[PDB]
RNA sequence: AUAAUAGUAAAGAUGAAAUAAUAAUAAUAAUUAUAAGACUAAUAUAUGUGAAAAUAUUAAUUAAAUAUUAACUGACAUUGAGGGAUUAAAACUAGAGUAGCGAAACGGAUUCGAUACCCGUGUAGUUCUAGUAGUAAACUAUGAAUACAAUUAUUUAUAAUAUAUAUAUAAAUAAUAAAUGAAAAUGAAAGUAUUCCACCUGAAGAGUACGUUAGCAAUAAUGAAACUCAAAACAAUAGACG
């Protein structure tokens, strides 16, 4: 659980550091841009 | 209430023991049978 | 009820955790008896406190009541909680 | 319920004081485990005059022997052990204590804490 | 005390005065006090920053903020107590000002303690005119001190010779050792000179410790001497 | 800023205390900053510190605790002794050496004890002092004796070869009043910073 | 609410008494709204939202996870040794409400006494709340709005 | 949610080790404890025929 | 209090004296030895704890209690007419108990007198068990709750600090600022505000009478009017006085 919880944190920040690599994770996915990135984080882990 | 005032109340109500203490006698005649 | 331990311990735990040492040590017998029978008397409710037994009870309540895992303030909860006190 | 106990025992015999005082121990350490009790430490003291001349029932007393007998029972068991105590003629002055097992399970006795032992593994050890 | 309105609306009432004509004659200082205006605004004024350190007073860390599991790893999810109190005290009483050097000069002294004994003059001069560079422990104007070590420390730490603080203080030490060992040798030496080339000294220190002591102690036995004849009788 | 400015100064640079000025108890080495003025200052009653000192104080030196407190007044003794000691040690000239077999501590997370001695001797131990009338091998150094002796702001162990009775017993609690040589042998310095000095009596 | 309204009223006049510059207020709506229309008509030097310990420089959302901790700082007003900001009475007490149609605060802004509020007086703002909207009272009867006769500044 | 689930579970977690670890301490002392009669008669043997380590102060 | 031991003429009391279950039947003091009740020296500050009455020799049992964290509930709160429960001392009804103290009573003093102040016998009472009753200067003479406002010094607890330091919090206590106030003074309330309850509207007559309810009772609550005055009361000031 600590684990699962420490990933999407960790992730989240990484795709706030770096503005054209959120893009990118995105549209390969497929303020509410930020809200969608952490669905898609949820559902990856 | 000073001490000067209170000790008229006081003397009131000795007075009224007083009486209280007379009209025992009468105060029972009075109450039983009426 | 006659092996219910006190202090948040279970009578199948406890000797489970017992064995579990023994094999410990094994690796690293009337004896061992006495000494887990001394242990029980110890944590058993009916040598310790009232307010261990009470407790229990409160726990059960929660346990009975709690509309999911966590549920501690749920108005019932809380009603049954205060029940066991009273 | 860990109940620690002080008995300040009678010494008759001059020769041999201590024997009235184990008597008492091995008697009461009886009735504990008996009585779903587990006595843990019997701690003995020396044999030490009392501060005033005290006195039983038809006896006098100038000097005692003295023991901590530190165990487990529940709360009736306790009281009732203490009301023996204090109907039994060898004994001079009785004293149990409740000792608080609600932080810690390994209570040593009140003079070992004192000491500086506040388990007994460090006794042990 | 009470906001004095009288102290500093005395124009105004003088203006009032003239205007009247209880005044004929215009003071001296009104056309001055005029031009140049009192404050008349005592407020309570906050502050943001502690000067020393540089620390943030205003601000609270937020729950979002701190994402990571805390000591003990528990993730905070809600604000705690002290996180709903109203702090704004903080914001209105003057800050403590720290400084990283007051714990090294706590530790120097506590290490040298015959250091203390060193006189020390703390009427200032122009603290503007100095400059000095700590590249090296003797200054000019600066004597020899802990304080010197101290300066030599932070330099150190600032040009990242010595990274850590500890190794910069222990080497600042070593300079100062030197140099100490330098200056004790120096008036040693002289003094052999001055008594080789014929230097008279008509007191030295320890002769002259002596005889302060030797005066006390006149006065301590006349005293002793009566005190012991009073207890006797 | 003006508070770096104010880390500089030299109130800043006094590191601070709440040591008491009255101990009674034992003094190995100094407890407090001795703080001197000049005589100018001293004449405007200027010392560097938040007030005024009383006019009353004529001395130089001064010790403290406190700039200013709630009584209203500086918390200061004006006395500077220690400095006189380590003069007079200094004077003495008997080098301190550790009499355990250990490396000289100024040369090559914190320590707070004693590094060495606390810095009333930075002399080192090998040389000789010559003199017109020749190289000094026994340090001449005048003290009294107590009952120990008082030699130099320093008290020191004393042994000798007979105990001379003519100068003890015919003042033998008064013996603080007659001053005596000193052939001072060597000076160890212990773990609380107490000098043991070692002398022996000459007559 | 209308007795956390007094309260911050209350707050402000402490504060104009010992003469405090920067001063919290709780983070409300209501409350909010009234301390945008002290500082449009003049009584705030400053309004900014803010944490229970200061002030915000930068901007932070509030939510779920801030919002106990969030809270509005307001900049007070002196000149020439006097406060801007003198009172904060509020007319609106919670036991006995007042809502006043526009005829009666058209008579209050021309000095008539009505359902024993003293007529606004040269220097003052009645703040009127009117559909969930505090305005001023002239502004309302402009508007032309039936309101809650909120409180009192002076 | 997660969040707090984690923080309920650990605390209790961390409780029933710390019980573990007392269980484990009271088994290892039990050795001294007794339950039977022969041990209390050992035990008072120990204590009063030996004549040592009588708990007397000076 | 009783008894024994040895021992000798006073003892006890008071301002000074006497009366008394004091003493030449051998006391008092002393030393022992039994019994009986009732009280709890120091620590102690009622600090603290309790809703208030209250509450400090020890132990045990059962009950209730603090702070900070974590999680949960989601305004469930505040106040509270009527109502309910607890409520010092005295008093009362039973049944035990009764050392000391002690209304009353009697006696001795004191005094012009002394239904007193002092002394002596000392009954109710004080003590326990079961109740009745529901008042006190039951007082902080200050109803409860919430939000807020300028300092300092003391302790107490909490957290961090690199266990003993100087720091941040609270809490209380003591000095104040402002503010309020008739002033005395209040000081986080007697300040700034909001909410709810209780209560007051000149003094006498009166918390009286009548009435009602409750009580074994004493009584408790409820609670008028006529008649008569321009009085009546508080803070402070300066005297005089002791
Ligand atoms: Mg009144
Ligand atoms: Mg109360
Ligand atoms: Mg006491
Ligand atoms: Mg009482
Ligand atoms: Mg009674
Ligand atoms: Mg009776
Ligand atoms: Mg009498
Ligand atoms: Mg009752
Ligand atoms: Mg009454
Ligand atoms: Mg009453
Ligand atoms: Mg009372
Ligand atoms: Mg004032
Ligand atoms: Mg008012
Ligand atoms: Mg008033
Ligand atoms: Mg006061
Ligand atoms: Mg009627
Ligand atoms: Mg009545």
């Amino acid at each position: 659980q600590r684990s699962l919880i420490d990933r999407i944190q960790t992730r989240l920040s990484e795709l706030l550091s770096n503005d054209l690599k959120c893009d990118q994770f995105l549209k390969d996915h497929g303020n509410i841009k930020k809200n969608l990135l952490r669905k898609h984080v949820m559902m990856d882990m | 209430d000073s001490v000067m005032r209170k000790r008229k109340k006081k003397m009131k109500k000795h007075k009224l023991r007083k009486r209280r203490k007379r009209e025992k006698a009468e105060r029972r005649k009075l109450s039983q049978g009426r | 009820e006659p092996l219910v331990l006190s202090k948040g311990y279970n009578i199948e735990e406890v000797d489970k955790f017992l064995a579990a040492i023994e094999s410990a040590k094994r690796e690293r017998i009337e004896k061992l008896e006495d000494r887990r029978e001394a242990i029980l008397r110890i944590l058993s409710m009916r040598n310790s406190e009232n307010k261990n037994a009470i407790k229990m009870a409160v726990e059960l309540a929660r346990k009975e009541f709690e509309r999911f895992p966590g549920d501690t303030g749920s108005s019932e909860v809380q009603a049954a909680c205060m029940t066991v006190r009273i | 319920m860990l109940y620690e106990l002080i008995g300040l025992v009678r010494i008759t015999n001059s020769n041999a004081p201590k024997l009235e005082a184990k008597e008492l121990s091995s008697t009461i350490g009886k009735l504990i485990i008996q009585n779903r009790g587990v006595v843990r430490d019997i701690v003995p003291m020396g044999i030490r005059y009392l501060p005033k001349i005290m006195k039983k029932d038809q006896e006098k007393h100038f000097r005692a022997y003295h023991f901590l007998m530190l165990f487990d029972s529940s709360a009736a068991v306790q009281s009732e052990i203490l009301r023996t105590l204090k109907k039994d003629p060898r004994v001079i002055r009785s004293s149990i204590v409740k000792v608080d097992l609600d932080k810690q399970l390994d209570r040593a006795s009140s003079l070992h804490r004192s000491l500086g032992k506040k388990s007994i593994l460090e006794l042990v050890n | 005390m009470k906001i004095q309105t009288n102290a500093v609306n005395v124009l105004q009432r003088t203006s009032a005065y003239l205007k009247s004509g209880l005044l004929k004659e215009t003071p001296a200082w009104y056309n001055v006090v005029a031009s140049i205006p009192p404050s008349t605004k005592f407020t309570r004024e906050p502050r943001f920053k502690n000067p020393s350190n540089g620390h943030i007073i205003g601000k609270l860390v937020d729950v979002t903020e701190q994402p990571h599991a805390n000591n003990k790893g528990l993730y905070k999810t809600r604000p705690n107590s002290s996180d709903k109190r109203v702090g704004v005290k903080r914001l209105y009483r003057p800050p403590k000002l720290t400084y990283v050097e007051d714990r090294l000069r706590s530790l120097f002294y506590k290490q040298h303690p015959w250091e203390l004994s060193r006189p020390k003059i703390l009427v200032e001069n122009e603290i503007g005119d100095e400059n000095y560079d700590w590249s090296h422990m003797l200054q000019i104007g600066r004597p020899l001190d802990g304080e010197s070590v101290i300066q030599r420390t932070m330099y150190l730490i600032k040009t990242k010779q010595y990274g850590d603080m500890v190794e910069a203080y222990d080497h600042a030490r070593y300079e100062f050792y030197a140099l100490r060992m330098q200056e004790e040798t120096e008036q040693q030496v002289a003094l052999e000179e001055a008594e080789m080339f014929g230097s008279l000294f008509g007191v030295s220190a320890i002769e002259h410790g002596i005889q302060k002591e030797q005066e006390v102690l006149d006065v301590w036995e006349k005293k002793v001497v009566e005190e012991t004849e009073l207890m006797a009788a | 800023t003006l508070a770096e400015l104010l880390g500089r100064s030299r109130i800043a640079q006094v590191a601070n205390n709440h040591k008491p000025l009255t101990y009674t108890g034992k003094k190995f080495h100094p407890t407090h900053q001795i703080i001197e003025t000049k005589p100018s200052t001293l004449y405007r009653q200027e010392w560097g510190l938040k007030s005024a000192i009383p006019s009353k104080i004529k001395s130089r030196y001064l010790v403290y605790n406190d700039l200013d407190t709630l009584e209203r007044i500086t918390t200061f003794e004006p006395r500077g002794g220690t400095q006189w000691n380590r003069l007079r040690f200094q004077e003495m000239g008997v080098p301190i050496v550790s009499n355990i077999g250990r490396q000289n501590p100024f040369f090559k997370k914190f320590n707070t004890e004693i590094i060495g001695t606390g810095g009333l001797s930075y002399s080192l131990p090998g040389k000789l002092k010559n003199s017109p009338n020749g190289v000094i091998q026994r340090t001449v150094v005048p003290g009294r004796i107590l009952n120990l002796a008082a030699i130099g702001g320093f008290v020191a162990d004393v042994v000798f070869f007979q105990s001379p009775p003519s100068s003890f017993n015919s003042m033998g609690d008064f013996i603080r009043m007659k001053t005596f040589l000193f052939e001072i042998l060597e000076a160890s310095m212990e773990k609380n910073g107490s000098v043991s000095m070692h002398a022996r009596l000459l007559e | 609410s209308l007795v956390k309204l007094a309260n911050t009223c209350a707050h402000l006049q402490n504060c104009s008494k010992v003469r405090v510059a920067l001063t919290s207020i709780p983070y409300t709506k209501l409350q909010l709204q009234f301390a945008y229309n002290l500082y449009q008509q003049g009584f705030l030097s400053s309004l900014q939202k803010g944490s229970t310990m200061g002030p915000d420089k930068d901007f932070v959302e509030v939510t779920p996870d801030n919002i106990s901790t969030r809270r509005l700082w307001v900049g007070l007003k002196y000149r020439d040794n006097k406060p801007v900001l003198s009172s904060c009475k509020l007319i609106s007490k919670p036991n006995s409400r007042i809502h006043l149609p526009m005829e009666d605060m058209k008579k209050l802004c021309s000095g008539v006494t009505i359902r024993n509020i003293k007529p606004l007086q040269p220097g003052e703002l009645i703040l009127v709340r009117a559909h969930n909207n505090i305005m001023d009272i002239n502004e309302a009867i402009s508007k032309k709005l039936d309101g809650e006769v909120l409180c009192r500044v002076k | 949610k997660l969040k707090r689930n984690y923080n309920r579970s650990l605390l209790n977690f961390q409780a029933h080790k710390k019980k573990l670890n007392e269980l484990l301490n009271l088994y290892h002392v039990a050795n001294e404890f007794i339950v039977t009669e022969s041990q209390l008669l050992k035990k008072i043997d120990k204590v009063f025929n030996d004549e040592t380590e009588e708990f007397t102060d000076a």
